């Protein structure tokens, strides 16, 4: 998802000028269709984390007593300690991403609270349900009989599991201990997600500077129109500037209703990996990462998701 | 609220959701005039009604400041030939305020006083006195016929016609050099290719219109390059802080609230801008001091409600809106249903401590609904149900029993 | 808010010295080079008066020997030379945060020489007599400090209740103060008595005054 | 000129409803903002309320919140405070001013003050005692007078010698509650070339109850 604007009409094209007002009404509904389109926008932005956050209705939750094949599954769960629900990893996600002329900033339906209460629930039937929890009712399978089964699908008997398990938790807790090191070193891996408030910020500081400008005319304020120029000559020059500021409006709902269209169609596709490669087994190649497929990890992002694929190499 | 919703839809029933029907609004109450109190007056009389002026090639500059004038001669009483006006409104001297001042004199003929204005080219308008295309002023013009004219014609006033190149505007020229438009040298007399080119006026008030001389005094007015030199003349009002007004300072208006300035200021400054290139602090002309000014009426309207075959209730909700101080309802404005979310405070709604599935959203995790006498009530998402199961490594849970479910799903083409 | 303290509570400043009472600020009150602060001085039966505004400055009709100086939340009001007509309370005010607060006062006294009170008892008059009632009130003037204790005997025994006293504040010229003793009796515990004993304890004095008539 | 003026003295019951007064002139009423303070005996001023009188905005203390209620007129240049169940500690004085604008605001011009007494006693006409020595002992030169005002409500009462011939050796005594009734006492001191010669009479005039008692000493 974005982050969801409003434009008020009034306070972003007129100087609260009563002159002002009167020539907007001959101009009708030019910021009429402005505002809606942004609010067509705004939303989709909810239908957008319905259908990746919460793929069920149904929570589910970790009994207290942990042991499961022999791993260290600490980082991935939230911390009851905390009186807010994150785990080891997302404590490395949300911190590494970081005057009022009408434009507001709406606040999301879904708080970043309430996604790691969906995240929580779908890291939990991963390992506990397996993947029945999305297909039906939830199962229950031990966490060492279901390494077996997604290895068959991937042409690996049962052989391999059960006579190297004690060597599985010498590779499986040194690789996920390799993507809490990258991420608190670098920060170039949640680039993506810092573009989509690089976005925004850069969107939104451009068309704050549209009001300096003079359009051609000779003064930019529209009080200094009507307290200068005669009331025949102030009727051109202020129609000037709601003619530049109309042009200068519809581009930045032209510019974002086309990053609504790119952003939808990538939660499309995060719809679609919560549906193949986390939620069920994926036999793909190079859909759920490279190699064969295993099981996949959501984490909670700040406008996004982060994916944690395991994968057999 | 339930009738703000169908002027903004243009239909006659309101359907089910969340809508936004206006903005708020604070409407100001008096209007704050800071104005310098000077106890000289300005002396317009020397340079109007003297006898003896200048000419076109050297005039006499003139800088009038720190005094209090009398506009009320160019406008309101007028007993003059032409009077014109091209940047600043005749009916607007009263108001504006300027740079500096050069009143410039010179005596003019009929024939060529139309050649003083913007963008003109002629005997008297290249070589002696232009005008650029951004100047302002005014031009005030008096037939003076009846006074400084003679019947043999009036030598004392003179200008000059010839000049090698074009002369720069604002600048006098004092050059008696004789004007050579051939190779023989004319040594400052006449001869081959040797004209004077300092001739003298026509003026007799016995012919026509072309003859009679004028007197016109140019204004020069030049716009926001410094403060105010003397003010527009009107009354003065108080200092109103912390409440929503009208501004008019030195003519440069505004709406907001005065609040102290911990930020420096500097003394040479009137007026500087903030992030937001608005004004957001303003200098006393009286004293020397710095308010800062913060914008009003900010924030938005918007409203929940069922639609209009179930019920006329209709939930109000502010975003953006300090709800400490609080459209032309007053009537939802007695309280004690406000409760306060992220978003802003909701009047009209009663929280509730259950968590239940709602239908009408609003944002940050709290919601809406219509539930049971019947009235809307807000409170926060459910997840769903809760589910725990204690789990072992020996146990196992494979299901007996099966049904068939069909689901629809709907694409459009 | 900006919280005023200002310390002491009262301060007795003979003639000709200089007081120096501070008005102290929990938060800076400097912004735009210039502070908020006002100084008020309330006579008592009269409302107060504005005297100093912006501390640099001084009000036209206040006279000189009133000036002010400091920056930030110290402040010093300097009081000199002393005169007679300044003792009052004194007060600092800032206009700056919403909501306005006022500070806690400083009374200034004038500090002289001491001086022996006069002890006068009166008999009641007989229009009260004829009511019922009767009124034997001793009036105690002219002493300084205002510390002072009054005593009521009458033939040799002391009473207790039925006694009011009354004290005023410091004199604006003589700078010295006033207690007035009102004891209210019966007619009938009027005619059964005779002596009525008005006796005064101050510091200079080493036996009690003893002012007392027969009827 | 401009001069604030406000009644003396008003008598409310805990319980009901107070109204003051304060009278604006000299001034455009819309322009200055009004305030109200509050100044207790021994405690100091206390600040209560500021309102726009053009909007009828109205500013309030924390503590102050819901017990006053400030309003305003227009029309006859008045502003109004309304107190809402006052208390014993309540009883105050209360002052009314007129804050003029230059950066820090100041407060220029003052009212003439307003004593509010809460209880439920009744109004009650003062009988003056006079107090005389009836004798003298010659063991000084200065002869001194008495005045007693006692039965007496609401406080204050203001007592003049000879009606305000001598405004030198006068002293103002407090009053002091008992039994629902104010008494507090009056002297003054004269030359003894003074009241043989003339004649040194109480003046009592209560203004509460419009009586006026005059006595002899």
């Amino acid at each position: 998802s974005m982050t969801k604007t409003s434009v008020d009409c009034t306070m972003y094209i007129c100087g609260d000028s009563t002159e002002c007002s009167n020539l907007l009404l001959q101009y009708g509904s030019f910021c009429t269709q402005l505002k809606r389109a942004l609010t067509g926008i705004a939303v989709e932005q909810d239908k957008n984390t319905q259908e990746v956050f919460a793929q069920v209705k149904q929570i589910y939750k970790t009994p207290p007593i942990k042991y499961f094949g022999g791993f260290n599954f600490s980082q991935i769960l939230p911390d009851p300690s905390k009186p807010s629900k994150r785990s080891f990893i997302e404590d490395l996600l949300f911190n590494k991403v970081t005057k009022f002329k009408g434009l507001t900033v709406l606040p999301p339906l879904l708080t970043d609270e309430m996604i790691a209460q969906y995240t929580s629930a779908l890291l939990a039937g991963t390992i506990t349900s397996g993947w029945t929890f999305g297909a039906g009712a939830a199962l229950q399978i031990p966490f060492a009989m279901q390494m077996a089964y997604r290895f068959n699908g991937i042409g690996v008997t049962q052989n391999v599991l059960y006579e190297n398990q004690k060597l599985i938790a010498n590779q499986f807790n040194s690789a996920i201990g390799k993507i809490q090191d990258s991420l608190s070193s670098t920060a170039s891996a949640l680039g993506k997600l810092q573009d989509v408030v690089n976005h925004n910020a850069q969107a939104l500081n451009t068309l704050v500077k549209q009001l300096s400008s003079k359009f051609g005319a000779i003064s930019s304020v529209l009080n200094d129109i009507f307290s200068r120029l005669d009331p025949p000559e102030a009727e051109v020059q202020i129609d000037r500037l709601i003619t530049g500021r109309l042009q200068s409006l519809q581009t930045y709902v032209t510019q974002q209703l086309i990053r609504a269209a790119e952003i939808r169609a990538s939660a499309n596709l995060a719809a679609t990996k919560m549906s193949e490669c986390v939620l069920g087994q994926s036999k793909r190649v190079d859909f759920c990462g490279k190699g064969y497929h295993l099981m996949s990890f959501p984490q909670s992002a700040p406008h996004g998701v982060v994916f944690l694929h395991v994968t057999y190499v | 609220p339930l009738s703000e919703t169908k002027c903004t839809l243009k239909s006659f029933t309101v359907e089910k959701g969340i809508y936004q029907t206006s903005n708020f609004r604070v409407q100001p109450t008096e209007s704050i005039v800071r104005f310098p109190n000077i106890t000289n007056l300005c002396p317009f009389d020397e340079v109007f009604n003297a006898t003896r002026f200048a000419s076109v090639y050297a005039w006499n500059r003139k800088r009038i400041s720190n005094c209090v004038a009398d506009y009320s001669v160019l406008y309101n009483l007028a007993p003059f030939f032409t009077f014109k006006c091209y940047g600043v409104s005749p009916t607007k001297l009263n108001d504006l305020c300027f740079t500096n001042v050069y009143a410039d004199s010179f005596v003019i003929r009929g024939d060529e006083v139309r050649q003083i204005a913007p963008g003109q080219t002629g005997n008297i308008a290249d070589y002696n006195y232009k005008l650029p295309d951004d100047f302002t002023g005014c031009v005030i013009a008096w037939n003076s016929n009846k006074l400084d004219s003679k019947v043999s014609g009036n030598y004392n006033y003179l200008y000059r016609l010839f000049r090698k190149s074009n002369l720069k505007p604002f600048e006098r020229d004092i050059s008696t050099e004789i004007y050579q438009a051939g190779n023989k040298p004319c040594n400052g007399v006449a001869g081959f290719n040797c004209y004077f080119p300092l001739r003298s006026y026509s003026f007799r008030p016995t012919y026509g219109v072309g003859h009679q001389p004028y007197r016109v005094v140019v204004l020069s007015f030049e716009l926001l390059h410094a403060p105010a030199t003397v003010c527009g003349p009107k009354k003065s009002t108080n200092l109103v802080k912390n409440k929503c007004v009208n501004f008019n300072f030195n003519g440069l208006k505004g709406t907001g609230v005065l609040t102290e300035s911990n930020k420096k200021f500097l003394p040479f400054q009137q007026f500087g801008r903030d992030i937001a290139d608005t004004t957001d602090a303003v200098r006393d002309p009286q004293t020397l001091e710095i308010l800062d000014i913060t914008p009003c009426s900010f924030g938005g309207v918007s409203v929940i409600t069922p639609g209009t075959n179930t019920s006329n209730q209709v939930a109000v909700l502010y975003q953006g809106v300090n709800c400490t101080e609080v459209p032309t309802w007053r009537v939802y404005s007695t309280g004690s249903n406000v409760f306060q979310t992220r978003a802003g405070c909701l009047i009209g709604a009663e929280y509730v401590n259950n968590s239940y599935e709602c239908d009408i959203p609003i944002g940050a995790g709290i919601c809406a609904s219509y539930q049971t006498s019947q009235s809307i009530i807000a409170y926060t998402m459910s997840l769903g149900a809760e589910n725990s199961v204690a789990y072992s490594n020996n146990s196992i849970a494979i299901p007996t029993n099966f049904t068939i479910s069909v689901t629809t799903e709907i694409l459009p083409v | 808010d900006i919280v005023l303290t200002q310390s002491p509570a009262s301060l007795a400043v003979s003639l000709g010295q200089r007081a120096t009472i501070s008005c102290r600020a929990s938060k800076s009150v400097s912004a735009s080079v210039y502070s908020y602060m006002h100084w008020y001085q309330q006579k008592p039966g009269q409302p107060p008066k504005l005297l100093i505004y912006l501390a640099s400055s001084l009000e036209s009709g206040v006279p000189a020997r009133f000036s002010g100086s400091g920056s930030g939340t110290d402040f010093t009001l300097n009081i000199h030379p002393v005169e007679e007509e300044d003792a009052a309370t004194y007060y600092c005010h800032h206009s700056r945060e919403l909501p306005p607060a006022f500070g806690g006062g400083t009374k200034l006294e004038i500090k002289r020489a001491d001086a022996a009170p006069t002890v006068s008892i009166f008999p009641p008059s007989s229009e009260q007599l004829t009511s019922g009632g009767a009124s034997v009130v001793c009036f105690l003037n002219n002493f300084y400090p205002k510390d002072i204790n009054v005593k009521w005997k009458i033939d040799g025994s002391e009473r207790q209740n039925g006694v009011l006293n009354s004290w005023t504040d410091q004199d604006s010229k003589d700078s010295t103060y006033s207690m007035s003793s009102t004891l209210t009796l019966t007619k009938d515990e009027y005619e059964r008595h005779n002596s009525y004993t008005c006796e005064a304890t101050h510091k200079t004095s080493t036996s009690p005054i003893v002012k007392s008539f027969n009827r | 000129q401009v001069q604030l003026q406000q009644p003396g003295a008003e008598l409310v019951r805990p319980g009901a409803s107070v109204k003051l007064s304060c009278k604006a002139s000299g001034y455009s009423f819309t322009r200055f903002w009004m305030n109200w303070v509050k100044q207790r005996p021994g405690q100091g001023l206390e600040w209560i309320g500021m309102i726009h009188p053009s909007d009828s905005e109205t500013r309030l203390n924390q503590k102050f919140k819901d017990k006053a209620t400030l309003t305003v007129d227009k029309s006859s240049t008045t502003a109004y405070m309304q107190l809402s169940s006052p208390t014993s500690e309540d009883s105050a004085v209360y002052y009314c001013a007129r804050k003029d604008y230059d950066y820090d605001a100041w407060f220029a011009y003052w009212g003439q003050g307003t004593l509010v007494t809460v209880s439920a006693a009744k109004t009650t006409p003062p009988s003056v005692y006079p107090l005389a020595p009836g004798s003298a002992a010659q063991t000084n030169s200065m002869v001194t007078l008495g005045c007693l005002v006692k039965g007496y409500f609401p406080e204050p009462v203001t007592v003049t010698w000879n009606s305000g011939s001598l405004s030198s050796g006068v002293h103002t005594f407090p009053a002091v509650l008992q039994s629902d009734l104010y008494t507090l006492s009056s002297s003054v001191t004269v030359p003894s070339s003074t009241w043989p010669s003339e004649t040194v009479t109480c003046n009592v005039a209560h203004p509460a109850s419009s009586t006026k008692v005059d006595k002899k000493i």
